[PDB]
This record gives structure tokens, C-alpha cells and sequence, in this order.
């Protein structure tokens, strides 16, 4: 926790002469508003007066004028004068809030959900990245920095180690890292985080990304966390850890039962399923998100959930205690996280409030199984195409109250307009198959 | 469109 | 008409030495097999043999044998000894024709057809091609054969003019040709068929395609009839012009009327109109298919009929007496002919035995309308992507009718195959997109 | 545009 | 797939 | 292959 | 006629990975005197006894011909799965990839075919190995196992050796040792002929199995 003094506490002693106000759009791309230290006084007021628009991201129509309202606990001081942040959330003239502020939104579904009797919803992520090769014109390549494989010990110590210095500055910055390992594909990286409140672990999620983009290109590299960057291999994804606590105590957690879930977990995770379908274009907005939902790389492709699978919607890990925890494995790196936590919040809200009950778990009998089979013993498949997932967003309630109308609308209005810009392209994949045979 | 400048990345 | 005696007459005065038993696949592929002349009579006996597992394609599995039966009115000599061919029905080993075969296919439909009292169905295309060059290697570019536009005279007279070589080699060859013309698109020329009965204008269609691409390859060009082999331009279909007659009579022409429109022609409208999402796979079977219909190339892209408009399904042309016909405009080069004529001819009778009403056509107040407007008018969207178009001809049975249960079977599972292999590429717009901006 | 495809010329 | 050399185009 | 994403090495 | 053309002529069993390989398929019959000695015009499938034995004998001794009909390094990359060329010993009138097809004509054109043949073989040796091997199925009255059907594709190794369908040698040096023994081969070729191409091929084979392949070093060099 900071207060003002304890800003300009560290603004004097640590010469901080640039400040971030920092924030996000609809479509997760970290915004700022760059300021000379000198306005810090003007920052503090909430003062400090941009367009708005800018969150509606390339939809925006008309310039409006909002104000900034930072959050001092965000307060951190980059390594690299110095050049401080401050995460703020985003007010209309009016004093109230802007409804279509990703951050505001998740608080608002936060403070709904304390109304449950939960106090706390505490997430960790599992966010996996690619690091490419820089040309000579400093543009990326589509060579990989190493050819490690899973676990592998690839970047060993000297030359790049672009991971290892990732996590050290992450360390310095004040994170919390539990561990950090080498992915299944090439040039593929992991960095877990311990588990932290939704909005920290949101904000700690988008520094992440940004620090990792620093230091990649740092090392002359070229960091990315798009889904599906090479047809073949693994796909990156962003695997969210959840779990709820109503008062020092892990409501998930059963001391007696020797499975150690409580009814609770079971209608949690029994809405999630119910409504995965419903959230999967915000959990998955790209085009290319749904080129990772294919089979045979981990991703999950069907509703369904296991404690041991290959490729399960919602894996239960075998930690008991205060650290159980639901997974859900259908979030990718390049979705927004506050609107998929928000997205995940609800759907296990609605499970919980409707007494849901959980459809039987999953497990090896299931790899032999064509969809005809697998729907008539009640699995359904996930969306294919971003186009299927809006169709299927569109018919879906809790998604649309998770996410405000506002931000629904343009989310939707987003997401038709890049599919319909990537509908009418002619692919290489058809030159090829076609032009020669036709 | 009206917002062709928001667009300048599809097009 | 010809006959055994008339063959060996023309293999003896033209010096035939090499014959072609020509057939077609589910793909809408010219296959053909080779024999030399001294063969003759033992292809006159109908008793060539061959695998027959071709007409399936790329989803083959086990070899069979099967006949071929050539119909000898459909012979014709190649004007580049000489090389003659003849196009042949495929039989099981137990003397009936194969049921996968979709010429047999269309007459089975044509006979059926003929007991509701009609005796003809004729079929007049509008088949467009595009004309790229060739590199110094012989593999095609992107560059176009020229530069003209609509009805231009951009192939003047000297130097290539391969679309009047292509004309004129088809009216040595037999054929009866319309007219021709450049078209929108730089580089794509149409050419016109008088009209004649299905089978033969399907067979005028594959021999069309043949000769042409044959031609180009001449004049050192590659020609293609893929519906959208360029982003941006006009891609290429090839409509329908089709009409019923029952005993030297148009039965869609009513002589009293001002509108000069039967009401079988009416019901034959409505019939097309009701099952067009039921059919646009097999009208337009490819992935780049889909390409086409986008607005603002002319191609269709909702269920719709008018006699004055810029992108109809359905055009009425304002021709009358004995040359009233209906326009299906949604077809492509790249659709099998018989597959097609068969689900338009099935779709229409559907219509007239039903006694549908047909909608009321569409003017120039349906250009500014939304597809919510459209929708609450009537006005049916055609699907949009290849897996969208299967799951609606999943659900038509008039198209399961038309094709038989194999050939609907076989086309499901190629198309289906096809559609999965093209969703798991990763496309370079998606490299553009992302890569950077995640 | 309604006639993109005649308007290829310019675009 | 067992029609691996039918297959080839798409592979 | 069931665990194709592991077995990248050798397609 | 290629060199006319500007063109190269291959026939090489599996000149590219991951298409289809060329085989030179052999539909034989037996006549004795101006008759098919394989039709049986009485019954239904029209096959004579002699026919059941022919393709008994062939089936027997499939793995001792292997090597002869087989004789390149190279063409043991065609005899793998998914490409139509046979990987098993069996029988079928109707199978994606049969050691032995017996076509659906009947009559004087009533013939056997076997698949495993590729085009570089030495068309003398390998028709008399295959006549020899019939012969020896003939004169010794085999029982012709059970045809396969659709239900083989979905069958292991461990499966198919249980049913009893032995599999085709998958290497040159493993085709070699199972051509040294068979007697039915060595009777077919000849003591000289026997000797003569089991010592070029081992010979071939040995100059083969010390060369460092690209995969080789595509797959190792940098995780070793
Ligand atoms: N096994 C792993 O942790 C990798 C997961 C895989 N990258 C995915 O997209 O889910
Ligand atoms: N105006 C024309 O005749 C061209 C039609 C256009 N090529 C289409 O795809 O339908
Ligand atoms: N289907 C065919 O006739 C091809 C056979 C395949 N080329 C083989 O090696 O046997
Ligand atoms: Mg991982
Ligand atoms: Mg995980
Ligand atoms: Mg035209
Ligand atoms: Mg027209
Ligand atoms: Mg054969």
C-alpha cells in the first residue's frame, strides 16, 4: 500500500523524472499517457485529462475527454532519470466511472461477487511466449532463439539466457515468481507467477507482457504472444489457476472428503462448463487463437474436465489445502485479463447460484471417440473459428452480464469487423491447393 | 467507413 | 448420333491412333484413360476396365474394377497420327452403372424428372477464366495476359489473342459458341455456349474446361477457373442459364401475361430460392469459393430474385418465346456441372411439386439495408465459409436427394477433410496482424 | 462502395 | 490417416 | 498421432 | 524416349519421401494346354483348386522371394504403410494394399497378382521365383489361409501375427536373412545365381549402413 507522500517519497529520493499512466483497451493493448515528472502533483488530483476513445480501440468514432485516476498501491519503478508507473483506471466528466473500462468492469463483477459471501478470488497464471530472431533491419524472423524441448536446459547460461534475465528483473521490479521452465516447442517459454488477487494479478499479468517485450528486444530478440505463431508446433497459452476464499479459507477446499473438493468447487466448475462456449471468443479474440484449437497440442477442443488427461477444458491439480485450485486451459496469451477473468467469474458464479451438477469427469477412454459419439455422451465441442464463437457469444447471457453492455457491443462490433477483413483474403494454403487443379 | 484512419491497419 | 460403323469410319479416313474414354469425378476432374487405337473394338464391347476408386477422389481407400462404357455420340477428334475421344459411363462388375458416378447421377434425375411430364432441361453456362503468364521455369505468376476491362478489346488482334484461338478451335472442334468478351477483372474472359440438353452442356462444360486449358498452354499463359485466385478483383463464375420444355414448348413462358413468366416458372424460383443454402456446397465446393461471394464483385451472397439488379441469386433475362430461362448466378467454374445441374433441377422440381409461392423480387431499395433488415424482410443469407455450408447441406434433404446417398457421402467426407486441413494453417494476415501488435 | 469491382482501377 | 498416399496434397 | 505436439521433432 | 523429351525416367521404387512409391505389379496364370488352369467354371467365386494352392505356395514362401523381387536398399522405403504397396503376407479380392489381388475377371483372363514386385527388380528372377514358389504350393496341395477384409485395418502388429499374417522384412539385410533360409528360393535361382546375389547384395548393404544420413544429423549434432 502507498499514499501520496510516499510518491513523492520516492520520486525525490529515487530522481524519477517520467511517468506512465498506464491502462488498457478493450482489446488488451497496454496504453500510457507519458508525463514529466513535474505534473506529478496534477496526477495525484486525478487530474489529468485524455481522450477515452482510445479504449474503444479502432473503433472509436468520436474524441471524448476522460480523466485519469491513479491507483498508488500500482506504484513501481522500472529498472531501465528513471522511468516510474501508475496503473489508473479511467473516469468520465461526471466523476463516475467509464462502463467500458475493462479494470472497472472486473471491480464492479468483484464487488458482486462479495455480495455472495466470497471475499477474495485469487488468480495464477501460466502465460507461455515465443522469442524470435531479429533481421539485420531489426525486423522478426520466423527462426527461434534456441531448440530446447519440454523442461530442456536449451539457453544454458551464457550468451542470451533471455529467460533468466526476464525473471530477475521481474524479481527486482517486486513479483512474485514461483517458477520458470522451458516449453514444449522451440524458442517457447513459461514464467508462473504465484497466485494474487484478480485485479493484481491482471495488472501483474499486462507488466509481465510488457517487461517481457522490453527485454526481448534487449537481447535482440522479438517476443510475442500470439497463439499460434508456426503451424506444427505447440501453441502458446495463458492457463488461469483460480480459486475462491470466503475469509482466510480456501472455499474449495473439502478437509473431509479424501477427493478434498467441496460442492462449491463442483458448481463452480460445472458453470464454467456450462457457459464455456459462451466466453470463448473473449478468452480466445483472435483469428488466430482458434488455429491453437486443434488437436494433438495440448489445447482443449471439447467441454469436458479430468484430473488427468491430455487435453481437458478444466484440469482440478492434485494441491489440496489452501492451494486448490480450478484450471481452466482455453485462455491464451493475447486475451484481455481483466474481461476473461471477469468472463470465468461469472460463468462460476451462475454454477454456484444455480446448484449446477458437474457431468462426469473425463479420462483415457475418450481419445478413441469420433464428435458423434462424444456428443451423444454429452461433450460438446468448442468453437472453431472466430466467426462460430461470436455466433456463439452472441446467444449467450452471462458472458453479456460479465462483460456490461458497453463493452459487449464493442467487443462484438470488434471482433465482426476483423473477421471481416480476414475472410475476403486470399490464403497462400488456396494458391496452392487450387489455380493448378482448378 | 467513417472511422478510415481507426482502420489503417486492415487496410 | 453415332453408331459402331460411323466410329470405325472415322478412325479409319482420319488416321486416329491414340483414344481417350474420358469421366469425371465427385471433384468435378476431367480423368480419362488412354488406349491405343488397335484397342477399338475392345472399347466398342464395353469392356475396358479400370479402377473405378478413382471417382472417389483423395478419399479412395481399396482398388475395384469397374467398366466403362462409352456413349458414342459424344465422339470427337482433337485437332492436335491424331488422338479422338469419347466420353464414358462407369459400371459395376454386375452390369448396372455406378452409383458414385455423377453423370449417371444426372440422368438417373433427368429420368426421374421426365415423369413429371417434362421432356427437356436445358442448360446454357456463363463459365469465366483468368489468363496468368508464365515465368521462365513454366509455373505460373501473378501477372495477368493484359490489361483490359469490361467487353474491352484488350487483346487486340496480333500477337496472342488466345481467347479467339480458344473460340475458334471450339467451333472446328463442333462446338456452338455464342459469343465472348473480356470481362471486369484484368486478364478474365468469358466465354458464351448456345444452349443444349444437361448432359451434353455438362459435357460441353468439361470440354470446354479442357480445351481451354490446353490452348493457354499453347500461347505459353496458364489458364485457371479458381473463383477467387486474386484479392480485390472480380473472381469468376459460371451461371446457370437454365430452361424446362415439355414437348417442343418452354414451359416457363406464358404467352398472355405481360410479365410473360408460367407459373411453373414461378414455382421453379421458389424452389431454387427455398433449398440455396442446401446446395451451395456443391455450387461452390471449394474453401476459396467463399472468397467470391464478398459484396461488390456482383457475386450473390443473399437468397434473392429480380429482373434488374446488381447481385441476384436469381436473374429473370428479358428474353421471351422459346428462350425464357432462369439464371442461377451463385454457380463457379470450379463446381462439378452434373452435381450442380442436378441440385438446381432437383431443387426447382421441389418447388414446383409444392406449389411454392415465390418472394417478391428485390430493387434498388435493398442496397442501403442491413442483414438485420434483410433478415426481417426475408432475405436469407448464402453460408459464408465452406464448414458453414456443409452444416447447412447437412440439414437439406432435396440436396441429398439430387446426389444419391454415395456421392453425398463421398462429397461430405472430401469436403470435410479438405475444410480441416485448410483450418489449421496459419495464414501470413495473421502473421501481419499479430506477431507485433501481441 | 456498391460497384467495388468496377472501381478496381482505383483501388 | 490409412489413405496416406491419397492424401498427399494436403500433406 | 494422439501426442503430435510432441512428436514435432521427427514431422 | 525422357531423354527425347528433355526428361529424366526413374524407376526407382520411392524416388520421394511421402508420396506414393512404383511397383510393377505381376498378373500371372498357369494354362495346360489351351485353358486356364485357375478358372472354375462350376463354382460361384470360379476359382480351381490349383489357383488356392498357387497363391497358398506364394503366400508360404512371400518372405524368401522378398529380397529378389526387392532387390534395392531403396525399395524397402516403399513397402511402408499408407501408400498401397503391401507390408503384410496376405490375400484379398478386395484391400487397399494385398500381398496378392485376385481380380474380379473370370474366364481365360482368371489370373493372381502379386504387388510386392518393384520395377528395379530383374524381371527373369523374380518370375521364377514367383513360379517356383506356386509350384511348390501346388505339389504340396497347401491350404490357402483365410482372404482379409475391411476389419485388418484396425489391427496391430501383436494382433496380426495372433491371427497369423507374417510380415514383409522391412530391411534389406533383415529380406537377406530370411532369403538364406528359404530352400524354395535357392531352388528357383540356382546355386551361381543364389551365391552371386546374396553377395552383392550384403555387399550393397554393408556400403549402405555406414553413411551418415541428413536425418541423422538433423536429429542429433545439437540435442547430443
Ligand atoms: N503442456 C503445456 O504446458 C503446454 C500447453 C500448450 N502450449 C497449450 O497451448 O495449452
Ligand atoms: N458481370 C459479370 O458478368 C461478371 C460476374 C462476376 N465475375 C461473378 O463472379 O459473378
Ligand atoms: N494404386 C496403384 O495402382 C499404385 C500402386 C503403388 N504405386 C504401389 O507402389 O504399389
Ligand atoms: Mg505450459
Ligand atoms: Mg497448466
Ligand atoms: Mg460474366
Ligand atoms: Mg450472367
Ligand atoms: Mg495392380
Amino acid at each position: 500500500t502507498f499514499t501520496k507522500e510516499d510518491i513523492r517519497k520516492f520520486a525525490e529520493e529515487e530522481n524519477v523524472r517520467y511517468l506512465r499512466l498506464q491502462f488498457t483497451d478493450i482489446l488488451g493493448t497496454i496504453k500510457n499517457v507519458e508525463v514529466p515528472v513535474s505534473q506529478l502533483e496534477k496526477v495525484l488530483d486525478n487530474e489529468m485529462m485524455f481522450d477515452g476513445s482510445s479504449i474503444e480501440g479502432f473503433v472509436r468514432i468520436e474524441e471524448s475527454d476522460m480523466y485519469l485516476h491513479p491507483d498508488l498501491d500500482t506504484w513501481v519503478i522500472f529498472p531501465w532519470g528513471k522511468v516510474a508507473r501508475l496503473i489508473c483506471d479511467v473516469y468520465k466528466t461526471d466523476g463516475t466511472p467509464f462502463e467500458g473500462d475493462p479494470r472497472a468492469n472486473l471491480k464492479r463483477v468483484l464487488k458482486e461477487m462479495e455480495d455472495l459471501g466470497f471475499t477474495d478470488f485469487n488468480l495464477g497464471p501460466e502465460p507461455e511466449f515465443f522469442l524470435f530472431k531479429l533481421d539485420e533491419k531489426g525486423e522478426p524472423t520466423l527462426e527461434l532463439n534456441d531448440d530446447g524441448g519440454y523442461f530442456d536446459l536449451a539457453p544454458t547460461d551464457l550468451g542470451e539466457n533471455c529467460r533468466r534475465d526476464i525473471v530477475l528483473e521481474l524479481e527486482d521490479m517486486g513479483f512474485d515468481i514461483e517458477a520458470s521452465h522451458h516449453e514444449v516447442a522451440p524458442g517457447q517459454h513459461e514464467i508462473d507467477f504465484k497466485y494474487a488477487d484478480a485485479v493484481t494479478a491482471c495488472d501483474n499479468i499486462q507488466t509481465f507482457k510488457l517487461v517481457v517485450k522490453t527485454i526481448a528486444r534487449k537481447h535482440n530478440l522479438h517476443a510475442t504472444f500470439m497463439p499460434k505463431p508456426l503451424f506444427g508446433v505447440n501453441g502458446s497459452g495463458m492457463h488461469f489457476n483460480v480459486s475462491l476464499f470466503k475469509g482466510k479459507e480456501n472455499a474449495f477446499f473439502d478437509p473431509n472428503t479424501e477427493m478434498g473438493l467441496t460442492e462449491t468447487a463442483y458448481q463452480f466448475t460445472a458453470g464454467v462448463l456450462k457457459n464455456a462456449r459462451g466466453f470463448t471468443a473473449v478468452c480466445n479474440p483472435l483469428v488466430n487463437s482458434y488455429k491453437r484449437l486443434v488437436p494433438g497440442y495440448e489445447a482443449p477442443c471439447y467441454i469436458a474436465w479430468s484430473g488427468k488427461n491430455r487435453s481437458p477444458l478444466i484440469r482440478v491439480p492434485s494441491s489440496r489445502g489452501l492451494s486448490t485450485r480450478i484450471e481452466v486451459r482455453s485462455v491464451d496469451p493475447a486475451a484481455n485479463p481483466y474481461m476473461a477473468l471477469a468472463a470465468i467469474l461469472e460463468a462460476g458464479l451462475d454454477g454456484i447460484k444455480n446448484k449446477l451438477k458437474v457431468p462426469e469427469p473425463v479420462n483415457q477412454n475418450i481419445y478413441e471417440m469420433n464428435r458423434e459419439e462424444r456428443e451423444a455422451v454429452g461433450i460438446q465441442d468448442l468453437p472453431s473459428t472466430l466467426y462460430t464463437a461470436l455466433k456463439a457469444m452472441r446467444e449467450n447471457e452471462v458472458i453479456k452480464k460479465a462483460l456490461g453492455n458497453h463493452i459487449y457491443n464493442q467487443f462484438i462490433n470488434s471482433k465482426s469487423i476483423e473477421w471481416d477483413y480476414y475472410r475476403t483474403q486470399v490464403s497462400e494454403w488456396e494458391r496452392d491447393q487450387y489455380m493448378k487443379q482448378y | 467507413p467513417i472511422n478510415r484512419g481507426d482502420l489503417s491497419r486492415f487496410i
